[PDB]
């Protein structure tokens, strides 16, 4: 028996497995995960910027000014909007909102509004501007809308009501407008005085009409009315026309789009903590530097790819055959 | 294994090798002792690099997730858009979970290869200075000290220098 | 020369070809056709339950009550719905049927209704409703859908028409009404006596309403006249709620969904045969336990799935090598 | 093939060996016949068994066309719902296809590894003991009956048992 | 030493550069680019065929006969349409177009019309057929829509407004037509003497009305008032009626589909050239056998496959290495 | 490389070997010269020219963009079929970016073996009649003239034609 030399190769105590075509549940050396399977169970801010907690409201609540919504007059630069399944305070006075959907994929672009004054209520000086209902009470008191104007009949006059606003603020616009449709004859004299009205806005590009109309429905929130919403994004340097013999429910505010950028609407029913992430999901935050995640689909931020893999493995190091 | 190397003629891995995938076991009159190559072990270290940085370098341009509502009057868009992002879901899982198979089974057999591309080497250095004895090793017919040991590794193995005394050994 | 042993491989008589990728047309000794590419050519059962025949209906005669499509009046639980690409039995007196594909969708996840009663005919105390058309003749005599009420003027006058419906059925229900535009004014008096009508439907979250539409059209089905038929899925708990000053086509009937499911309407001429399967296409019934077909991209039940390909077929075994 | 031992060094195949993959025919003095590598055989068999189930699981979450309708002003909507089917549709097709060309390549190339593996395992047993052909036989320098023959096949070949009864008959 | 062979691989001084899986930048003796990059940088017919070029026109513009539009007045078969991004001349007299993308699309399966004077203007002997307005002026004069009628008052009267066309054409036929809502009262006498009118369409299928909506609304091209413009494709063997008290803007015209085909609309700022072409893009044309490009994803004709990549590259040689 | 032949123990290419992929340089008393293997060149010419169909057919139903249009109430559709056209896209891309690196891959390794089993086969022929160098040459233990060089390079060299006469030369 002489000298030897030997060729091999490394074994060691690894227990991690690996799938491959011919063959599962490989031991290998070595293994790199590369599926991120876990997250902190926290809404956080994104990049250092809070999210927009919608509380109890919906979009519709928020931005007509539901005053069960009042925390949400002036709101900051957001990173992304949570809002619940089903919240409570939406439409208090009952009715629709034309296009809705449409409104809330805008939102997905847009991380900032300023809210301007752009029809004081002041300036409606030949109708009421102070009408409101129970529907929307506040401290047992018939209110209404905060961002929204209730013409009604003034020394049982409705006058032909106009009102006009050129988009000079610099930015698109959003704007939101309504059309009363009540429940009875004695509803629409009481308010309106006229009969045969019409509710019509112009712009440039957007021609649109409405009579109202008046029919006997199930009591919603005790009211049998309801209110048609609508709404435009105005162009810079467009006009915006508004005109009506009744049954027409003003903005007194636009929201100039102050700030744009990728973002989005969460459906969840959690609440904000302290935390700072660079990836979001319903169910939590992720914080990985692997490629892929197993987390959640809907997610906002810098993300991983997702997968709706168990596991993803991928073998390294070489076969650990026993010694 | 495709090559045959890894739970093949060499039947074990070691677990005394500790500082590399592949490399050596000696014994001769001065001692004995394991060491890795560190040629073939970098070489497969880079490749491997590659292929992990390559996997997860195509899975960029994933298709992602873009929360939308519809209306009650707007199922069959509903159904469309669900349809759709769960279509590319599918697509990009399946994309993910068969790429990992696929290149799983290349690596075992890369170091498979690589292992058997170290023993040939060897192998085609040392000719029939030496015999082979089946397992991964090859016993000398002439006496191997450790610089003798180390040209052999390190690539420089100098059969005409060693040629005569083995013949004369391997005859005997 | 000495005693020998050989090393080889399997051989036999097979002539199965497989493609791979530096070459194409390769005999191999064993091989798996991963592909089917037969059905019984048959319409069949679907786990032993049938689809629903219309025959020569479309789904809107058949929810209205078209009365060539009387077979249809009751039906049992369907697995699918089978429709002719262009049937002849739909909206005998002619007119359209807003939302309609929408409708055909909400079908594919509804495999049986119940059809109930909500506004008996009888009640129609202060209008006629009698009324058809030799649109929908039957014996030779004027007639009308069986699931509609067609009110009309009674003794010269058409008072407001008002109905109302609470779904307690216990589950959502599918309701049908119409609204009459007739082809000139002695139509539109000698039926409802009033001129400037019109038709409201109210619940909860729908406000719909029409002004009918008095011109002269081309006569389809001898009738220059139009009904245009509306839906809704009426919520649990919800009041449906009609008012009419004419013009209005009631429903008398609503269907409630008693089963939901995976189910579809399929595209055929032809008819159901005593057979039954586990997977339905257009073209016949599928039986295999092969993981792919290319039978047809539509089916419904537990299928393969569909590729595009003429073969697929994997290599088991190795090379087929002559001897 | 990749491996050289299919339709390679290993010219043909046996019709005559009806019970295995891969395997032997011996020839000696009580006579000859064919046997089957069970061990061999069967490990391949549960590799091609993996690779068909593997990739029929891959494609269980493929894209299903659902029946939609669209009216004649929804034709941007119908193209769209069209394209998309369509797309996945080519998408799977190209899928299930390719899958197909590149496992049917691995799986031809097994078998020739595996043919290759065994061909080196026995010639790695039997050494100088015997005379390698080069169509895949070796021709014995010492007498193999049965029951030697049958060491081979399993394994347990016993070189020194039989080295000095070799060396003289290769010499002489 | 004794007489030898050697077996060696091939050698030569190329370096084409290919990727692989273990290995990036790899030197081989021969290889295969895929991947077309190159394009003509210019707008080409195709297959022989020129596209229709709109110039400043938009389709609009063109299917109207805006005045600015004439040399568009009859065209021949296209291959494709060239628009501009934002063109110039549309609608003159300002409006809107229902359905205008769905129109968009059906454009790109059709290759050729044939105009065809289905209602000739002469035969509207009770109304004035001559108004034109300012907004759509020609060498200082009011004009109008080539291919439309705009009906006034004639002697202080507008009688009911009544044109029938039965599509005896032998193909599918584009009808486009319009409401006219004025700016004011004083607009809506002096044009149509009647108040309170409508616009009625009518087909086989389509039931249409429009009233009118007076509005004061921003000038544009210096008008408040709006043209609403419609469209149907009439089959074959259907009849369309119009029936109008009041600001109805008629076609004189419709267009038979005459050629049907693989189609589509660029949009380019560009201009054709005296170029032939199998494959057109926005950037230029293609010219390759090559089965993959990356020049731009919207193309037209017989086109290598689109992707995003910068480089695909096959190896077909080996790896080169240094002698 | 996997198969361990190019840049492997046959160390570097032959740039005057014009006329084919892998072949051969001899060197005897008439003189020396490069020749290409014609059959090894043509059967790895075949696999390529199929290989390089084989992709570009696989990718001849991809997704095509269809340019639609949307108004401003349309913006959840547009982006639908924006991210579904773009979805495509990056699948598409993906496809082809992966198709190539893998296929690439086999390619080289597929030259590699090709190599390798044209040294297996003349290796297999020559037996000992030769000398293995270590570096992909044979040194021959007979005289062989242009004529038996050309009896290697077609595969009928006759091994027990030079038997004897090398046994006797390899052992003095
Ligand atoms: C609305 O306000 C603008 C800004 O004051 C008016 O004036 C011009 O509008 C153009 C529109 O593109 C702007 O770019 C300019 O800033 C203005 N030009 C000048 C010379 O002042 C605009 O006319 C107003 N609209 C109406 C209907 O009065
Ligand atoms: C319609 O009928 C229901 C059931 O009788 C009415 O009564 C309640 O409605 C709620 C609605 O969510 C049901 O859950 C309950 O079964 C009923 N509660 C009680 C205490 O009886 C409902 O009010 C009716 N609608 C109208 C407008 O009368
Ligand atoms: C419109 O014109 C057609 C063609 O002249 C009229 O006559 C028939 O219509 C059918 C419809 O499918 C055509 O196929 C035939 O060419 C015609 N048949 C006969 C016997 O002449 C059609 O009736 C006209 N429409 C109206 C309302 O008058
Ligand atoms: C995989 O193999 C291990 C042993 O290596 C065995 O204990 C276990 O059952 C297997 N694991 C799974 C989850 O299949
Ligand atoms: C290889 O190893 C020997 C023995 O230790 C050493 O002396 C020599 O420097 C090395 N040579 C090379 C080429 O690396
Ligand atoms: C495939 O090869 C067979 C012989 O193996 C030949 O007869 C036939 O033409 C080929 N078949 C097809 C369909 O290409
Ligand atoms: C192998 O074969 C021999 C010869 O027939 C038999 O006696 C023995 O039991 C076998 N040994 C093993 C380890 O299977
Ligand atoms: C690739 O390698 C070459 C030498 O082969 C080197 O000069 C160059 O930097 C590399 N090219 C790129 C673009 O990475
Ligand atoms: C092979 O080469 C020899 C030597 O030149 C030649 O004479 C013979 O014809 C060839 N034989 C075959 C089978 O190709």
């Amino acid at each position: 028996p002489g000298d030897q030399i030997c060729i091999g190769y490394h074994a060691n105590n690894s227990t991690e497995k690996v799938d491959t075509i011919l063959e599962r549940n490989v031991t290998v050396t070595h293994a790199k995960d590369i599926l991120e399977k876990t997250h902190n169970g926290k809404l956080c801010k994104l990049n250092g910027i809070p999210p927009l907690e919608l509380g109890d409201c919906s979009i519709a609540g928020w931005l007509l000014g539901n005053p069960e919504c009042d925390r949400l007059l002036s709101v900051p630069e957001w990173s992304y909007i949570m809002e619940k399944e089903n919240p409570r305070d939406g439409l208090c006075y009952p009715g629709s909102f034309n296009d809705y959907e449409e409104l809330k994929h805008l939102l997905s672009s847009v991380k900032h509004f300023e809210k301007v004054k752009i029809l004081p209520k002041d300036r409606w000086t030949q109708h009421t501007t102070t009408g409101g209902s129970r529907a929307c009470a506040v401290s047992g008191n018939p209110s209404f809308f905060r961002n929204m104007v209730w013409l009604t009949e003034k020394g049982s006059n409705y006058p032909v009501a106009k009102g006009s606003y050129n988009n000079t603020s610099g930015e698109q616009m959003l704007i939101i407008w309504g059309v009363h449709h009540p429940n009875d004859e004695t509803e629409q004299r009481t308010l309106y005085q006229n009969v045969g009205t019409y509710v019509s806005v112009g712009t440039s590009t957007l021609n649109k009409r409405s009579t109202p109309e008046i029919a006997t429905r199930p009591k919603v929130n005790g009211q049998g009315g309801r209110m048609e919403f609508s709404w435009t994004l105005l162009d810079m340097w467009d006009t915006i026309n508004f005109e009506s013999t009744g049954n027409l429910i003003a903005p007194e505010y636009g929201f100039k789009i102050s700030k744009r950028g990728s973002s989005g609407i969460m459906k969840t029913e959690g609440t904000l903590e302290n935390c700072e992430t660079k990836c979001q999901t319903p169910l939590g935050a992720i914080n990985t530097t692997l490629p892929f995640h197993n987390v959640h689909p809907l997610t906002i931020g810098e993300c991983p790819k997702y997968v709706k893999s168990e596991k993803l493995v991928l073998a390294t190091g070489l076969r650990n055959v026993p010694q | 294994g495709l090559f045959g190397a890894i739970a093949g003629f060499i039947e074990g891995g070691w677990q005394g090798m500790v500082d590399g995938w592949y490399g050596y076991h000696h014994s001769n009159d001065q001692g004995s002792g394991y060491a890795a190559d560190k040629e073939s072990t970098q070489k497969a270290f880079d490749g491997i690099t590659n292929k992990v940085n390559s996997v997860i370098e195509k899975m960029n341009t994933q298709f992602e997730a873009v929360g939308k509502e519809f209306s009650n009057l707007e199922r069959r868009l509903e159904n469309l858009n669900k349809k759709m992002e769960d279509g590319f879901l599918d697509v990009w899982t399946y994309n993910a979970e068969l790429l990992v198979l696929m290149e799983n089974e290349h690596t075992l057999d890369f170091h498979d290869s690589n292992v058997k591309n170290l023993y040939d080497k060897v192998r085609m250095q040392l000719r029939d200075n030496v015999k082979e004895l089946g397992n991964g090793c090859f016993e000398f017919y002439h006496k191997c000290d450790d610089e003798c040991m180390n040209s052999v590794k390190n690539g420089t193995y100098d059969y005409p220098k060693y040629e005569e005394e083995s013949k004369l050994n391997r005859n005997e």
